């Protein structure tokens, strides 16, 4: 628009208010107030190694050492759990001792902050799969349809246009969401996608917050240890939609693919009006009616409330179509014509580190994923097999610390569902990548021994299902001969970590990206039309001895 | 030019032995040999 590259300004109003204009906004009894609340708010915090000079500092914990630290800065407020005297060891600022700050955190932030949510269009979205790839859709849709949007993740944070602020911890306490919200709202954006991650709404953060639209993409059974019963998990997941008080701004988009929607819409406020998406499950709002999935094409024709369109791209993936489906369907929320949504989705051509097709000329397609537990393999193998090419490689990464518990089902997956598997060495900051790779199978019926056993006679064995066998572990020419590989059209995953632009080894830190190797190997897929006799299973790139 | 049977993989298609007398490796192999960096494949095997 006006320049494109510069960066916008940071237009963060410094928030003038006292002691007790707080009380009165957020009433909180005191249990250890002292003098009076003669006292300017400047800041706000609550770790003492990021408190400044006049904050809230405010976490609970009894007889903390960064009292102290708050002290030296000069909070306005420093009150962690500790009923303490004024004037001796906490002369910097005036006391507003709460019974619980995580409580009242929120209430106490939004007092300062002015209440930033309830002048957004916050949104939470909650499920188990895609989280991350629907909040980058609906904020690009939402972008497309004439108004700016944000994005509060724990994987990205995207102010506004294309700058990224750096994205934190999985998730900090409601001091720097609420920071992050006036800077959304007072950086010219009018809207965020927030993700309802469980850790956010178990921690005591939603009751402050106004939500306009809630959102149900897919469910899932994982992280079982927190949720220790399935009631339980359908019930905190279901704090999202029992937030919704006003069913006339508020809208709920709701998966009656998944059995329990109608579960999800009861727990509070089943007025707020129900809008679903779903593709096995034809009886839905939007549908898609016609569904083609292939390696380097898509083709959607979905009957939208508005109509029957056609939608045409390369980001492969049913549950990426599924994804879609719960865009559009936000999108007829809100009343966004279908243009808009069209342009919002094709905004969008590969989201950062996730299923991030590349095509450097090549017939042989590129993609990643998180890939931090094996069952995101396992469904990027199903959808494969939904996707059937020609030859299957998938490069497969390690674990970082002992969950030696994973690599042997993940290995049985690969070997069963991949013509040629591969490894590498992606994360082994615990121990010695020797050891990692022996580590490897450990589950579910081949001996590595015959490893120890090679003789240049075990280079060409054929695994349990007749499949290739796989050991390397530079990183560099594990991915460069991977992409090496490739034939013509076929399967050619590098996958195993996704977004990480780096490389551990152990003790080692170092750049390393994954897409840029592979689009650089794609490059020199042109020197390596020189050669490649000899390609099934291995040795690999040196001809002239046979 | 020996080759190090050693712990590390042989990606490397083949192993040879060592071969280096003719004047026409001068400029011979440099069209098979590398290909892809200097280090990255003459220093991972293949030492003198």
């Amino acid at each position: 628009g006006n320049n494109s590259s510069n960066k916008v300004r940071i237009v963060e109003p410094s928030f003038k208010m006292t002691l007790a204009e707080l009380l009165d906004e957020c009433k909180v009894v005191p249990i250890s107030v002292y003098g009076d609340l003669e006292v300017e708010i400047t800041g706000i915090e609550h770790d003492s190694r990021l408190v400044n000079s006049g904050d809230l500092f405010v976490c609970c914990v009894d007889g903390n050492l960064c009292l102290i630290e708050a002290d030296k800065r000069g909070a306005v407020a420093v009150v962690a759990s500790k009923e303490i005297d004024i004037e001796e060891t906490l002369g910097c600022k005036a006391l507003v001792i709460v019974e619980d700050t995580n409580a009242a955190l929120p209430a106490l932030a939004a007092a300062f902050f002015r209440y930033p949510t309830k002048s957004m269009s916050v949104i939470g979205i909650t499920g188990t799969h895609g989280k991350t790839t629907a909040a980058h859709l609906i904020k690009t849709m939402y972008e497309a349809m004439g108004l700016r949007t944000g994005m509060m993740s724990s994987v990205a944070y995207y102010v506004h246009g294309d700058n990224k602020l750096d994205f934190p911890e999985a998730n900090p306490d409601a001091v720097l969401v609420q920071k992050l919200m006036a800077k959304m709202l007072h950086n010219g954006t009018e809207a965020v996608v927030m993700e309802a991650s469980s850790n956010e709404l178990t921690h005591t953060r939603c009751e402050e917050i106004d939500f306009d639209i809630a959102v149900f993409t897919n469910l899932s059974r994982d992280n079982s240890h927190f949720q220790g019963n399935e009631e339980e998990f359908r019930v905190a997941q279901a704090k999202l939609f029992s937030r919704m008080v006003d069913p006339d701004r508020h809208r709920k988009i709701v998966n009656v693919d998944d059995p329990n929607a109608p579960f999800f819409i009861a727990q509070g406020n089943p007025n707020v009006p129900v809008l679903t998406f779903a593709l096995e499950n034809k009886d839905a709002d939007v549908h898609p009616l016609k569904f083609e999935l292939s390696l380097f094409e898509t083709t959607v024709l979905v009957n939208t409330p508005q109509g029957i369109l056609e939608i045409s791209s390369g980001l492969l993936g049913r549950h990426n179509i599924y994804n879609i489906l719960a865009a559009v369907t936000v999108g007829i929320a809100v009343g966004a014509p279908l243009e808009d949504i069209v342009r919002g989705i094709e905004e969008v051509d590969a989201v950062p580190g996730r299923c991030e097709v590349i095509d450097e000329e090549q017939a042989f397609g590129v993609i990643v994923d998180h890939a931090r537990t094996p069952d995101a393999l396992s469904r990027l193998l199903d959808s494969v097999r939904e996707l059937q090419p020609r030859r299957i490689i998938t490069v497969i990464g390690s674990c970082g610390e002992k969950e030696r518990g994973k690599r042997p089902m993940l290995a049985k997956v690969a070997t069963d569902k991949s013509d040629v598997t591969m490894l590498t060495s992606d994360n082994q900051g615990s121990e010695d990548p020797l050891d990692i790779l022996d580590d490897m199978l450990a589950g579910i019926g081949w001996t590595m021994q015959d490893y120890l056993k090679h003789g240049e006679n075990d280079y060409y064995p054929p695994l349990p299902n007749g499949h290739r066998l796989f050991l390397h572990d530079i990183r560099r020419v594990a991915v460069r001969c991977a992409v090496a590989m490739g034939e013509e059209g076929d399967m050619v995953v590098v996958a195993g970590k996704g977004h990480e632009a780096y490389q551990v080894d152990g003790d080692k830190k170092e750049f390393f990206d994954d897409r840029e190797e592979c689009r650089e190997a794609l490059q020199y897929v042109d020197e390596l039309h020189q050669a490649g006799i000899d390609t099934s299973e291995f040795p690999w790139r040196l001809p002239e001895s046979h | 030019f020996a080759r190090p049977i050693a712990k590390k993989p042989t990606f490397l298609r083949l192993r040879g032995l060592f071969e280096y007398e003719i004047q026409s490796w001068k400029y011979s192999i440099p069209l098979f040999f590398t290909t892809q960096g200097f280090d990255t494949f003459r220093n991972r095997e293949i030492s003198t």
